[PDB]
């Protein structure tokens, strides 16, 4: 997937302190000093931590860069509401020859509190399949903070094809919404026993399942 | 004050080329190296090329490298990324950045991003209407004393499509997502309302869905399953 | 081959309490630079004195250069040389100006165009950035790159400050065809710098071929 390697997320309250870390190989991490990226939502990337520790200016000091061997770790210090961002790390690869980042770091700022997500699956309408078409629709609601995973099941084993899901959405009570289609022949929808959608949230699980019968 | 304002992009058929702008302002234009990065709807930074301050070194990522090429003009202090035979894949927001000291070689340990960016879009799809299938609600699992039902608005272009229920009569317990990007180039979206169950055989629930860039407008009924 | 620093050998900048503007000054803008001059006079037996005029910019319009040796003073006597180096206004006996070494033979040293030597910068052990130094010189001495180095340097990475040094240790490594040798690049300890004898280093007026000569600078953080 991603050549430097950062978890998916992480959360605190305002006034809290996180970490976030960063590893990688020794053709970038090993060789090389870091850098650190923030991404508010919806707005550019802006360069917040260089040289493993060094701050731009305007970077406040609550912004922190260490190192450990071949992981580096982006420390903040005092959250605030405004710190909710996407963070990435950045290095040399010279194996690749290019600059490498990190998949990227939701960080959320705790305001109320988690909300394990609300699942409906629904299996093709009759209309759908007279037409010779397929699809689940598995909706995903209510959950907080906005970072899930979905995963398909036919009967009990995993199928990865023809799934579409989209990225979490803010709903208007600052909760998350999402979706998951499943695209199937109407053949395969009525050979299998069951298909399941299976919501991952927080290391917790919600899963629906639904039957041609 | 270093500026750096992205142009250029655009929605682009697939195989077609596009050239990017990023001019640059504030700072001596040919004593830095140039650098861009894309980064893909909900997705993370990628970097794409960089050219060194006198243009001697060219580097690209391995997904571009054969199709895209940076080029530099010191008159004009505008930085360039010809982009050939693009794909879908390539669809993604595009910022420039410039090297932080003067006259820098490999490593390149950061970058220094200050533009708004770029969008170029690579899309095969044409404005289409949706087909509208109802989500019924469940036929004997009354699990409760509530009941969902919904609308599945598929396979339509461009964006929006509003979804009201009864023509506005029922607000409450309604909620429509956002619409997901099939690898087609079409969207699809749900609208979900939560009804009491004790109410099915009586009212009558209604979907009302409008794209107007395709003129199309359609009431679909929603009814029990068996 | 000069070995490799020890460990605990290189000067410490946290131990130097004197102003860090004293080792900056040796590597800002300011520098004696003069081409194709030869010596005019000679106050001792190891140095030579030579005509550089840069009464416009700079201010020093006669300036000493200081040998290891009679031998180098000697063999560059009577010969058009260029000129390149650090200068120390502080005091030697002989407005005037002192240096040490910076001196090449004129004739057949110069390339059609300037050459790029690429610097390679460490710091705690990992490489920080690299950038270009140039010059237009088939031999060029060590100082005149140690020079370029440390002036980006200063100006692009602060190496030095008015007070301090952002940087613990440091040091600039030469490397041509597996032979090394090094400078510390951080003021001996106590609250005096001593710019003349920290200078002295350049006298031997040691000398590198640009073509294949490669610039590495290692620097700690506190």
């Amino acid at each position: 997937q991603s050549v430097l390697t950062q978890p998916p997320s992480v959360s605190a309250a305002p006034g809290q302190k996180v970490t976030i870390s960063c590893s990688g190989n020794s053709s970038n991490i090993g060789q090389n000093h870091v850098s650190w990226y923030q991404q508010v939502p919806g707005k550019a990337p802006k360069v917040l931590i260089y040289d493993t520790k060094e701050r731009p200016s305007g970077i406040p000091d609550r912004f922190s860069g260490s190192r450990s061997g071949t992981s580096v770790t982006l420390g903040i210090t005092g959250l605030q509401t405004g710190d909710e961002a996407d963070y990435y790390c950045g290095t040399w690869d010279s194996r690749l020859s290019a600059v490498v980042f990190g998949g990227g770091t939701k960080l959320t700022v705790l305001g109320q509190p988690k909300a394990a997500p609300s699942v409906t699956l629904f299996p093709p309408s009759s209309e759908e399949l007279q037409a010779n078409k397929a699809t689940l629709v598995c909706l995903i609601s209510d959950f907080y903070p906005g970072a899930v995973t979905v995963a398909w099941k036919a009967d009990s084993s995993p199928v990865k094809a023809g799934v579409e899901t989209t990225t979490p959405s803010k709903q208007s009570n600052n909760k998350y919404a999402a979706s998951s289609y499943l695209s199937l022949t109407p053949e395969q929808w009525k050979s299998h026993r069951s298909y399941s959608c299976q919501v991952t949230h927080e290391g917790s699980t919600v899963e629906k399942t639904v039957a041609p019968t | 004050e270093v500026q750096l304002v992205e142009s250029g992009g655009g929605v682009v058929q697939p195989g077609k080329s596009l050239r990017l702008s990023c001019a640059a302002s504030g700072f001596t234009f040919s004593n830095y190296g140039m650098h861009w990065v894309r980064q893909a709807p909900g997705k993370g930074l990628e970097w794409v090329a960089v050219i060194s301050y006198d243009g001697s070194d060219k580097f690209y990522a391995d997904s571009v490298k054969g199709r895209f090429t940076v080029s530099r003009d010191t008159s004009k202090n505008t930085l360039f990324l010809q982009m050939n035979s693009l794909i879908p894949e390539d669809t993604a927001v595009y910022y420039c950045a410039k090297d932080p000291y003067p006259s820098q070689r490999a490593p390149w340990n950061w970058v220094d991003p200050r533009g708004q960016g770029t969008l170029v879009t690579v899309s095969s799809a044409s404005t289409k209407g949706p087909s509208v299938f109802p989500l019924a609600p469940s036929s004997k699992s009354t699990s409760g004393g509530t009941a969902a039902l919904g609308c599945l608005v598929k396979d339509y272009f461009p964006e929006p499509v509003t979804v009201s229920w009864n023509s506005g009569a029922l607000t409450s317990g309604v909620h429509t997502f956002p619409a997901v990007l099939q690898s087609s180039g079409l969207y699809s979206l749900s609208s979900v309302v939560t009804v009491p169950s004790s109410s099915l055989g009586t009212q009558t629930y209604i979907c009302n869905v409008n794209h107007k860039p395709s003129n199309t407008k359609v009431d679909k009924r929603v009814e029990p399953k068996s | 081959s000069q070995p490799d620093p020890k460990p605990d050998e290189l000067h410490k900048s946290s131990k130097f309490t004197g102003l860090m503007e004293n080792m900056k000054v040796l590597y800002d803008d300011n520098h004696v630079s003069a081409i194709n001059v030869k010596s005019i006079d000679q106050f001792r037996y190891f140095d030579l004195i030579y005509s550089i005029k840069d009464t416009k910019l700079g201010n020093y319009d006669n300036v000493r250069v200081e040998f290891k040796n009679k031998d180098l003073a000697d063999k560059y006597k009577d010969k058009y040389v260029d000129v390149f180096g650090a200068n120390a206004y502080y005091q030697c006996a002989f407005r005037k100006t002192c240096m040490y070494g910076g001196v090449t033979e004129h004739n057949g040293n110069q390339l059609d165009k300037y050459r790029s030597i690429t610097v390679r910068v460490f710091e705690d052990g990992k490489n920080l950035l690299s950038f270009d130094v140039q010059t237009n010189k088939k031999k060029v001495t060590a100082q005149e790159l140690d020079y370029l180095t440390r002036h980006y340097l200063v100006k692009n990475k602060k190496l030095y400050e008015f007070n301090n040094s952002p940087y613990e240790t440091g040091y600039i490594k030469f490397i041509e065809n597996e032979n090394s040798f090094w400078y510390d690049m951080m003021p001996a300890p106590g609250d005096k710098f001593d710019q003349s004898k920290y200078l002295m280093m350049y006298n031997d007026n040691k000398m590198v071929d640009s073509k294949d000569v490669k610039i590495e600078v290692y620097l700690t953080t506190k």
